[PDB]
RNA sequence: GGCAAACAUCAUUUGGCCUUAAAUGGGAUUCUGUGAGAGGGGAUCCCUCCAUUGACAGCUGGACUGUUCUUUGGGGCCUUAUGUGGUGUUUG
RNA sequence: GGCAAACAUCAUUUGGCCUUAAAUGGGAUUCUGUGAGAGGGGAUCCCUCCAUUGACAGCUGGACUGUUCUUUGGGGCCUUAUGUGGUGUUUG
């Protein structure tokens, strides 16, 4: 019955800065206040216990304090595979419990994405579906715009997106969109095309093909 | 030395059971209190139970009381979590932890080892091997630039799929994405490696695709037109 | 846990035999080289024999080539050392010494850890235990001084001896002599402890003598007239 | 066959002095040098390895170096629990050869001797044999002298003295000289005696007692 | 005189197998308190060795060799001891 | 008013058994790079608790006591968890 409030949901800042995640719970806990980091597909890592100390083989730039039944975590130097979601927990009383979490994003420079369409194979249009693949590798930030022009016709409510997570060690996105169709559809227009806006691109970039080329 | 092996995890119907099962090394179960913490995909931390082989003692998160039972043996040096009376909103993956014993404490303390989990899914769905498809170059650049090659995995469940490049050989520059869900209630992904626009027309680049949910495996050459 | 146990010492008359054993807890033998140095009495240290029990690989000294047999068998985690044939020049004390393997090396380094070794006396003279006098204060001084009493085991042989006082509980002050060998060629020695000059009316101080090769255990009170 | 030539034989010096224990190689050895300290009746612990790594649980101010083919050992604040014997060894070849070894004396200040005396007890003399105990606890130097007076007459040959080993603490000796005896003889007189002259002792002093009581 | 060898002397010094296209060694910055032999491990960077992709040279292919350039890579299981270099002497 | 109990809140926090005269806790300086549970260890000094030998005191002996002096000593086998205090509210 005891509630871990973690804030922010979410940060970014830049490899060197110092950041704070903050936690405060319902009622008195004391010290039995343990921080997590949660890296993609990876299995939670103990970094903090009692509220302040190290579990062997944490990085130093971590570290933890209590002020009453405020706790906060602080990553001093913020390094780029440190990108994780990071999470609070009492021990204190049972049942346990966990604070939301706090994703935590490196800030780097601008980098603009590079372009790529691959055509659908002709080993699927026989099964009867065409899937147009458009990859952005390798961007910063991951706010990008991926529209899809068939013969110069803006496309709505066809294509699906999904991004990688930050890589840890460039911090940069890669994303992919595809684009679905009907073989019968496909077979009816010659020039496919992906048009990308982004913060590093200065114009959109579009990467076509010409259907049977 | 110290590592902790899930397994049991995989798709059930809901309504069925589950026995997963974690596999302890480096250390005494009996000196431990191993734990089970589930992950709804895209949600936080739930803990689920809690069991310290020395005394048999057992507790458990108010959800899944009376469905779930932990429990350990001490031989095996192993333990396990029965699940019955599914429901799709417990897909999560699941993990154990252990919490090292210690003389001088008065309760317990922070998970310090966590398995890397299994994944469970509970569906209607049945499993569904993937198809798979290259992704092949325009020729655009010349020499000066790189060319980028890959594979897309299309209609399969349930998750998961790994991609690797020339058996594993090549690593440098590849991206596998996260899958998508498609209007068909299939997965669907992309995996991309990026490669000298020189070297396409003599180097070999295959992509090394298994789905274990399907006992699935295909490599496919990606070449250009 | 990383420890040492010599024993089978003890006296043995001229062309007779002896078969110490070291006993060895905290390592495995077979990652390790085990070795007999002995101490001449006086004299400084005399390497006597090695065995790799990884190989079965012995060497020995010119000194006792073909007299002694090093030997190890890696269940009981013990190694021996067979002592045939033996002289006077060859009573000593006999340590057993340990060097740690490492895979790195091409040849064997230090010692790194030595049992507390046993005495090994080769002559033509037969044990008989010693006798123990208790050895109490006088009662001369005044409130300037403390007193001081003690045990005096004389005519016995072979060394060693061993001396205790309380079973151990009373160290604080405490002197056992070197043994000197008297006119009879039997040994005596003394032990004291000084105490309070107050303490002697109240508390009850025992000496505990032990000659372990004739089995002669004594205990004595030390208090005055 | 390789020799290890240790020198000197014996030192002493005072608490805090640095000291240079040296070991000369017939042959070349390399660094295939060891120092061991073995105090008095225990078994020696290993120092310094390959002529100058400190063992595990070696205090810091024990060191070794390596010139060409002759070795030290060096303690750079001798401490009281130092009073021991050093042996260096070669690992170069085999067999394995050590020094003759180097005992190590601390030289403190003057302190005077506690001296008692104690008469044979009834039980030895109903054995057929009389032993008078002299004790000298706790003094420095080592080099006290002890004479026995029975009626103060003085005694020569038949006493035989034993010393401790210096205390690893407080650096001082203790001794004790027994006046050997035949039962018959200790009934024909009356005062026992034993007379000690040491530098502590500004005159001579005598510990006494008359025959039983 | 070129050699071998034995011995002396100083100096330096882990050594293999299997699979593989190949299965080096060193330097720097930094993290790790023994979490498996801390005489460790990790990350990032530079060089070096081996292999490898382009390009270029060798008339042109296949090779193969090379390079002030370029690409991508360098696995597994072992080791329980006296090798190697310089100098000298002596022998064949 | 007082005492309980439950709850709220903040703070703090290993708990037993056997043997025993007794079976605490902390501090400073310094050595120890995990030697097998470092949440260690040792040394030196200190404070503190329990016991203890002497001194002074309670008429003297049991006994027993002490903001003072003093001697010496403080073992073993366990532990797998929600104790304790302050405050507030409610109930008896």
């Amino acid at each position: 019955d005891i509630q871990m409030t973690q804030s922010p949901s979410s940060l970014s800042a830049s490899v060197g800065d110092r950041v704070t995640i903050t936690c405060r719970a319902s009622q008195s806990v004391y010290y039995s206040v343990a921080w997590y980091q949660q890296k993609p597909g990876k299995a939670p890592k103990l970094l903090i216990y009692s509220a302040s100390y190290l579990y062997s083989g944490v990085p130093s730039r971590f570290s933890g304090s209590r002020s009453g039944t405020d706790f906060t975590l602080t990553i001093s130097s913020l390094q780029p595979e440190d990108f994780a979601t990071y999470y609070c927990q009492q021990y204190r009383r049972r049942p346990i419990t966990f604070g939301q979490g706090t994703k935590v994003e490196i800030k780097r420079t601008v980098a603009a994405p590079s372009v790529f369409i691959f055509p659908p194979s002709d080993e699927q249009l026989k099964s009867g579906t065409a899937s147009v693949v458009c990859l952005l590798n390798n961007f910063y930030p991951r706010e990008a715009k991926v529209q899809w022009k068939v013969d110069n016709a803006l496309q709505s409510g066809n294509s699906q997106e999904s991004v990688t997570e930050q890589d840890s060690k460039d911090s940069t996105y890669s994303l992919s969109s595809t684009l679905t169709l009907s073989k019968a559809d496909y077979e009816k227009h010659k020039v496919y095309a992906c048009e990308v806006t982004h913060q590093g691109l200065s114009s959109p970039v579009t990467k076509s093909f010409n259907r049977g080329e | 030395e110290v590592q902790l092996v899930e397994s049991g995890g995989g798709l059930v119907q809901p309504g069925g059971s589950l026995r997963l099962s974690c596999a302890a090394s480096g250390f005494s179960l009996s000196s431990s209190s191993m734990h089970w913490v589930r992950q709804a995909p895209g949600k936080g931390l739930e803990w689920v139970a809690s069991i310290s082989p020395y005394s048999g003692s057992t507790s458990y998160a108010d959800s899944v009381k009376g469905r779930f039972t932990i429990s350990a043996d001490t031989s095996k040096n192993t333990a396990y979590l029965q699940m019955n009376s599914l429901r799709a909103e417990d897909t999560a993956v699941y993990y154990c932890a252990r919490t090292k014993y210690h003389y001088k404490n008065y309760y317990w303390w922070a998970l310090d080892y966590w398995g890397q989990g299994t994944l469970v899914t509970v569906s209607s769905a049945s499993t569904k091997g993937p198809s798979v498809f290259p992704l092949a170059p325009s020729s655009k650049s010349t020499s000066g630039g790189t060319a980028a090659l890959g594979c897309l995995v299309k209609d399969y469940f349930p998750e998961p799929v790994t991609v690797s490049w020339n058996s594993g050989a090549l690593t440098s520059g590849v991206h596998t994405f996260p899958a998508v869900l498609q209007s068909s209630g299939l997965y669907s992904l992309s995996s991309v490696v990026t490669v000298p626009s020189s070297s396409l027309g003599t180097q070999t680049y295959i992509c090394n695709v298994n789905h274990k949910p399907s006992n699935t495996k295909v490599d496919k050459k990606v070449e250009p037109k």
